[PDB]
RNA sequence: CCCCAUGAACGAGGAAUUCCCAGUAAGUGCGGGUCAUAAGCUUGCGUUGAUUAAGUCCCUGCCCUUUGUACACACCGCCCG
RNA sequence: CGCAAGACGGACCAGAGCGAAAGCAUUUGCCAAGAAUGUUUUCAUUAAUCAAGAACGAAAGUCGGAGGUUCGAAGACGAUCAGAUACCGUCGUAGUUCCGACCAUAAACGAUGCCGACUGGCGAUGCGGCGGCGUUAUUCCCAUGACCCGCCGGGCAGCUUCCGGGAAACCAAAGUCUUUGGGUUCCGGGGGGAGUAUGGUUGCAAAGCUGAAACUUAAAGGAAUUGACGGAAGGGCACCACC
RNA sequence: AGCAGAGUGGCGCAGCGGAAGCGUGCUGGGCCCAUAACCCAGAGGUCGAUGGAUCGAAACCAUCCUCUGCUACCA
């Protein structure tokens, strides 16, 4: 559009985030006044909303960002909702490197709800304690049972525990490093992290289970 | 541009450059930021300690 | 290249001598 | 112009999509969701020449000109995000993403974080130029 | 005769390989024949490092680098001179000059 | 610029200092009057340079030995730092003990004195 | 060689190109050489006396190493339909 | 921001592995197959190499169906050039993909037949077995995995030298050769003419296999050395070079 | 004859309201050891007649003639 004064026509918003965040100042955004043939909301919701890990918990890491929906919009505050978590590209390129085996597996998995997930995991072998060989390398039989293990326990973890429980494990990240020991006596392994989740189906809108998060 | 005339000075001289030698590579410090140094191409011959007058120190140097 | 051109221009020439005798009979 | 009603303490951070290589630069300010957006300005609209639109000067006048208008509308802040072409391509920043950064800084705009956005495939299709590529 | 032992860079008792493609001639080689070098930079650039971190609104912050493998052919690769002719007696060296 | 001393210089240079070490001060002038009574210079422009760089090398003899050329109060304390030094005159401090593996090859060969023991880790690097 | 008269092109020069770093360039006169008569030439000498550089391998060329060659009448080479 | 189609398995991925060769990288399961090692098990010479004959055999191509994102012979344009049917840019058919039949060729190169014996040194790497003074992982454990050290097989390779050989380059094999003989198959005879002529055979087509002579000529070719030359690389230098 | 073009200043084509326009050729110079390619330099001058505006007219615009191009008839 070309109206005149286009950044004098839209309206600023704030964006709220669920309670289990401790800064839930998320930013600002801003759509066009509402007109008969489109309206605000219509043009508002939708949308994602890529940040940090850092900026919200403010303690930790500024990797494991996190995708949120606005699902539903209330008087000038726009309530979001879980979409999936993703990582960033330089700490998943430099775990990876030469004279290394790397081990990878996923999971469709279904929540105690209606959600539906799609982990994407990772592991790396260890450059092992006092090594004067120049390879960690490792067999084909020994990674298919690593691949297993790495299943097993994020099935176990996400199957039982509603959508909220799940977050609550994967913001300290409980979930990777219970199975960088389960797996250590078949192979030490130093690294487990889950690159991405996928959120692929969810149920209905529900009212009374939304404003539980923004409580 | 819309900043006004700039001073700065040399602090070393590095080497010359150009395809005939007739750029000089220079490092210089702003002269009002004792910390800022840029690195510039001057023509003219120049020894060390002299001030240039920069139109902006937004250009900057890296090759001939 | 120069001698699988000239394996070529000989490979052309001895298909025409080929249609050219099955034109003659 | 009207901004928010706050901003005296806090930032207000936008999206940069700074783009990258040969023959072209773009700076396109976006909001944080990246729906709705600013000012887009090339380095082929700050000179014309068809050659000099990759170069470092046109890349920093181009921003010098975006980052006035951010500030004029309430935007302080800057996340940004990077992107070179990608695609079974060159897959490596031109010249004109380091030149726009120290350009914007510089003219007051706040820098909030700075990361690698690029599309690389996890390998696809066949890459123009043929088996023996381009020569001269 | 042969100027070579390996005669590539080692195609050592494997019958084929996939191949893969320059960067800059856009040509194809072999992956154990191509010349392999991996690059580490910082972002930014470190001419501009003092100007862009005071105006980072944290009080600390360690930047990004860029990751990028890439694959330059024979040709490709003598052009840019990451690589040159050497003497007879020493190009039996497998070893990286130091940095 | 240039003139970088030829070998014919450094040739007699070393030569005339080597047997007339006593003569030398470390004036120019001085030496010059010496290397044209103790010998003759063809040249005067010549016996300007011979005298300069005898002088340039008698700086440096008053300092540790020098590698071109032999006087006689080096080989003097050469001579002094080869026939004793002082760090030691017992054989090495008298009693030296040795560790086991050493110990089994002496039980085998009539010695059994004189002995310490220690059975250090395994193993290398480790 | 001298005297009087006659009074042209030419009003700063295309494509190109030469030479020069300190009493040097440029301006300016003089001696010697050839010489019966005769220097716009050449070789030396004084006098007046700047601007610009303190570098580089871009062009032209030269020295050293390494490398490639079907060249050795030596790339102004050799050789194909 | 969502959806669809087709193609494709990055980084990790290595003088690493498997396969007769051609070849072979996302997950999980199923189906049959194989090497090496271990064994105080079984059979008792059942073997080695090979005319005839047989299976597999890249890419391109041919025939009939499906599919057709991407790249792209052909073709149409835009430039560069005296010319420019080219290198470069845009568009684009066949083809590229899958299913069923054909085609049998490649620098199908380690340009190096297969089987067996003997003859130096040294450090690694993949797999199996054996031993251990050492640490670590879990139930404190044992059984075991990870790392460390050594030993025994067979495998891909490397380094080292007056083993010996070679025209040399080089090679623990291309060695054990005028002091010539372990077994056996295939194949070569100066350079062109020519993989042409011709007849046979196979193929739908394209072609494949088998394969001469007349005539012509004193050189063709290999390795290595010294020069010169290079729109090769690294240094240095000149107002008869430049700035 | 209806329509169109032209009536050289070396050639051929004839460009527009500023006295050779374009393409080409010839001749000479430059570059190069040399040739080609490439770069420069030329040449007595109402451009068929009668008129008007105009500072001026092959060229700004008319009145006439002739030659040709296409169409085509008086004779």
């Amino acid at each position: 559009k070309k109206v005149v004064d286009p950044f004098s026509k839209k309206d600023w918003y704030d964006v709220k985030a669920p309670a289990m965040f401790n800064i839930r100042n998320i930013g600002k955004t801003l759509v066009t006044r509402t007109q008969g043939t489109k309206i605000a909301s219509d043009g508002l919701k939708g949308r994602v909303f890529e940040v940090s890990l850092a900026d919200l918990q403010n303690d930790e890491v500024a990797f494991r960002k996190f995708k949120l929906i606005t699902e539903d919009v209330q008087g000038k505050n726009c309530l979001t909702n879980f979409h999936g978590m993703d990582l960033t590209r330089d700490k998943m390129c430099s775990m990876v490197k030469k004279w290394q085996t790397m081990i990878e597996a996923h999971v469709d998995v279904k929540t105690t709800d209606g959600y539906l997930l799609h982990l994407f995991c990772v592991g790396f072998t260890k450059k092992c304690n006092n090594q004067i060989r120049k390879t960690s390398y490792a067999q084909h039989q020994q990674v298919r049972q690593i691949r297993k293990k790495m299943m097993e326990i994020m099935t176990r973890e996400v199957q039982t525990n509603d959508l909220k429980e799940v977050v609550n494990k994967l913001i300290p990240d409980s979930i990777g490093k219970d199975i960088e020991k389960a797996c250590q006596s078949i192979y030490p392994l130093h690294d487990v992290f889950v690159r991405k989740v996928k959120m692929l189906k969810k149920p209905k809108f529900e009212l009374g289970k939304l404003m539980e998060l923004h409580g | 541009r819309v900043q006004p005339i700039k001073l700065a000075r040399v602090t070393k001289v590095l080497g010359r450059t150009g395809s005939q030698g007739q750029c000089t590579q220079v490092r210089v410090e702003f002269m009002d930021d004792t910390s800022r140094s840029i690195i510039r191409n001057v023509k003219g011959p120049v020894r060390e300690g002299d001030v240039l007058t920069l139109l902006e120190s937004e250009r900057e140097a890296r090759r001939l | 290249m120069r001698a699988k051109w000239r394996k070529k221009r000989m490979r052309r020439l001895k298909r025409k001598r080929r249609k050219m005798r099955q034109r003659s009979k | 112009s009207l901004g928010p009603q706050v901003a005296e303490g806090e930032n207000v951070f936008g999206v940069c999509h700074i783009f990258a290589s040969f023959n072209d630069t773009f700076v396109h300010v976006t909001d944080l969701s990246g729906k709705e957006t600013i000012c887009r300005v090339t380095g082929g609209m700050k000179v014309k020449a068809d050659r000099d639109e990759s170069s470092p000067y046109a890349a920093m006048l181009a921003a010098q000109d975006v980052a006035q208008r951010c500030k004029e509308l309430g935007i302080t802040a800057l996340h940004i995000k990077l992107r070179a072409t990608g695609g079974n391509r060159t897959k490596t920043p031109g010249p004109g993403a380091q030149s726009a950064l120290r350009a914007l800084a510089r003219s007051g705009m706040k820098i909030g974080r700075i990361e690698d956005v690029t599309p690389i495939p996890s390998d696809s299709t066949r890459r123009k130029g043929g088996r023996r590529g381009r020569r001269l | 005769t042969k100027k070579r032992r390996n005669n590539g860079r080692a195609k050592k008792g494997r019958g084929h390989v996939q191949p893969i493609r320059c960067t800059n001639c856009a040509c194809c080689v072999p992956k154990d024949k191509a010349i392999k070098k991996f690059v580490i930079r910082n972002i930014v650039e470190a001419a501009a490092v003092r100007d862009i971190s005071e105006v980072s609104v944290f009080d600390a912050y360690v930047l990004p680098k860029l990751y990028v493998k890439l694959h330059y052919c024979v040709s490709c690769a003598i052009h840019s001179k990451v690589v040159r002719n050497r003497s007879r007696e020493a190009r039996k060296d497998r070893t990286p000059p130091p940095r | 610029m240039g003139r970088v001393r030829t070998k014919t210089v450094k040739k007699a240079a070393r030569v005339i200092i080597e047997k007339y070490y006593t003569r030398l001060g470390n004036d120019f002038h001085t030496n010059k009057r010496v290397c044209e009574e103790i010998a003759i210079i063809p040249s005067k422009k010549l016996r300007n340079k011979i005298a300069g760089y005898v002088t340039h090398l008698m700086k440096r003899i008053q300092r540790g030995p020098v590698r071109g050329i032999s006087i006689k109060l080096q080989e003097e304390e050469r001579e002094r730092r080869d026939n004793y030094v002082p760090e030691v005159s017992a054989l090495d401090q008298e009693i030296i003990e040795v560790d086991p593996d050493t110990k089994e090859m002496l039980k085998l060969l009539d010695f059994g004195s004189l002995s310490n023991l220690q059975v250090t880790q395994p193993t290398v690097g480790m």
